[PDB]
């Protein structure tokens, strides 16, 4: 079992910006955040694999965002520019076990508990 | 004995490839398990570096027949268990008809308790409208005779079969495959009698995997020797 604990998010308005940060429990292979509108479906929205050699960002994401990682902490952040208000959604980390960035939620092992994000 | 012990139940398996195919550069990560007691093989695959320049299918191949059903009465005949931990070297030439060619090596062994796959593949002279770099063959994949022979000489096996890749106007496009495997350890391997693995495949898609990928089931049972 790992835990990943959330924390950064809440309410802007249209351009600003906001970040999100989550702190696995221990170490882990690939780290995404990926985010739920209200009624929509979990989508992938960046991360990094465990290796770090490998990023990969959604189509959506163009180049508004940004995510690092930090294997000694345990950590994955992303930070998000020039927000437009379809990005208000839940925001959730998520990590995997193994080293690969799939990008399905369902090769995801751990999840976070949700951070809400408003524009 | 101790190699075949490795393999009574289920195995994480690692796959990496690094590609260059008439100079367009790739990589492939994949991972899935095996479970060499039903022969039994599933994988997902992305492409780490955005499109793959070359038909998902045209790499099957070359993505570990250590996970093949070898009945009891065959047990002495699998060479691929024999040399594990340590590991075997696979290379292949893969010619296809009029057209260019693969040439691969790669190691394949355990590392903790993931067997890994790491490859290193080059194709050259493929025509850039041909059915490969056209992106011409269907995303499917047939049953093939793999057949098996010992190679006392360098202490391994030599293996060769013919992939049919079925193409987009009903036709079909032939490769030609070499193989040599040759153990990474010094221990004592199996060398079998002549012998084919009937393998059987299938290709999907994860509606949900964003990235440039491929899903591989593969079933692989042992034969030939009564
Ligand atoms: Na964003
Ligand atoms: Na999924
Ligand atoms: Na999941
Ligand atoms: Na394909
Ligand atoms: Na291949
Ligand atoms: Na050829
Ligand atoms: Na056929």
């Amino acid at each position: 079992q790992v835990q990943l604990v959330e924390s950064g998010g809440g309410l802007v308005q249209a351009g600003g910006s906001l970040r999100l940060s989550c702190a696995a429990s221990g170490p882990t292979g690939a780290m995404a955040w990926f985010r739920q509108a209200p009624g929509m479906e979990r989508e992938f929205v960046g991360g990094i694999s465990g290796s770090e050699t490998d990023t990969y960002y959604a189509d959506f994401v163009k180049g508004r965002l940004t995510v690092d990682r930090d294997n000694v902490k345990n950590t994955v952040d992303l930070q998000m520019n020039s927000l437009k208000p379809e990005d208000t959604a839940v925001y959730y980390c998520a990590a995997r076990r193994r080293v690969t960035l799939f990008t399905s939620r369902a090769d995801y092992d751990f999840w976070g508990q949700g951070t809400q994000v408003t524009v | 004995s101790k190699g075949e012990e490795l393999f009574t139940g289920v195995v994480p398996i690692l796959v990496e490839l690094d590609g260059d195919v008439n100079g367009h550069k790739f990589s492939v990560s994949g991972e899935g398990e095996g479970d060499a007691t039903y022969g039994k093989l599933t994988l997902k695959f992305i492409c780490t570096t955005g499109k793959l320049p070359v038909p998902w299918p045209t790499l099957v191949t070359t993505f570990v027949q250590c996970f093949a059903r070898y009945p009891d009465h065959m047990k002495q005949h699998d060479f691929f268990k024999s040399a594990m931990p340590e590991g075997y070297v696979q290379e292949r030439t893969i010619f296809f008809k009029d057209d260019g060619n693969y040439k691969t090596r790669a190691e394949v062994k355990f590392e903790g308790d993931t067997l890994v796959n790491r490859i290193e593949l080059k194709g050259i002279d493929f025509k850039e409208d041909g059915n490969i770099l056209g992106h011409k063959l269907e995303y499917n994949y047939n049953s093939h005779n793999v057949y098996i022979m010992a190679d006392k000489q360098k202490n391994g096996i030599k293996v060769n079969f013919k992939i049919r890749h079925n193409i987009e106007d009903g036709s079909v496009h032939l490769a030609d495959h070499y193989q040599q495997n040759t153990p990474i350890g010094d221990g004592p391997v199996l060398l079998p009698d002549n012998h084919y693995l009937s393998t059987q495949s299938a290709l999907s898609k994860d509606p949900n995997e964003k990235r440039d990928h491929m899903v591989l089931l593969e079933f692989v049972t042992a034969a030939g020797i009564t």
